[PDB]
């Protein structure tokens, strides 16, 4: 019913209603990084 | 009488579907090699 990956959390399910396999991958993420001069200057920044 | 039992004797331990890994369990085994006593059916 149930699959495991090597940290131990769910990597698959098997639909109680369906008898298919699921796949869970996690949605998209990623740092965000902040380019700016000093607020002594300008209040301007950008998003990286 | 006795004959090598080879490696047989392993059965999953739980019911958690498990691939492509190497893992290290504790749980009632037969021994690899270990002498399992050969019966007959004949007469
Ligand atoms: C309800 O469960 C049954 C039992 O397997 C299954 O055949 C059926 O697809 C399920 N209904 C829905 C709407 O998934
Ligand atoms: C701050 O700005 C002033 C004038 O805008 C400048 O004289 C000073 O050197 C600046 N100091 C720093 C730490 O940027
Ligand atoms: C199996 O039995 C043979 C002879 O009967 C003996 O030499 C051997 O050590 C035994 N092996 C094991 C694993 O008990």
């Amino acid at each position: 019913q149930f699959g495991r990956d090597i940290a131990d959390t769910t990597d698959a399910v098997r639909d109680p209603q369906t008898l298919e396999i699921l796949d869970i991958t996690p949605c998209s993420f990623g740092g965000v990084s902040v380019i700016t001069p000093g607020t002594n200057t300008s209040n301007q920044v950008a998003v990286l | 009488a006795y004959t090598n039992s080879f490696t047989r004797g392993v059965y999953y331990p739980d019911k958690v579907f498990r691939s492509s890994v190497l893992h290290s369990t504790q749980d009632l085994f037969l021994p690899f090699f270990s002498n399992v006593t050969w019966f007959h059916a004949i007469h």
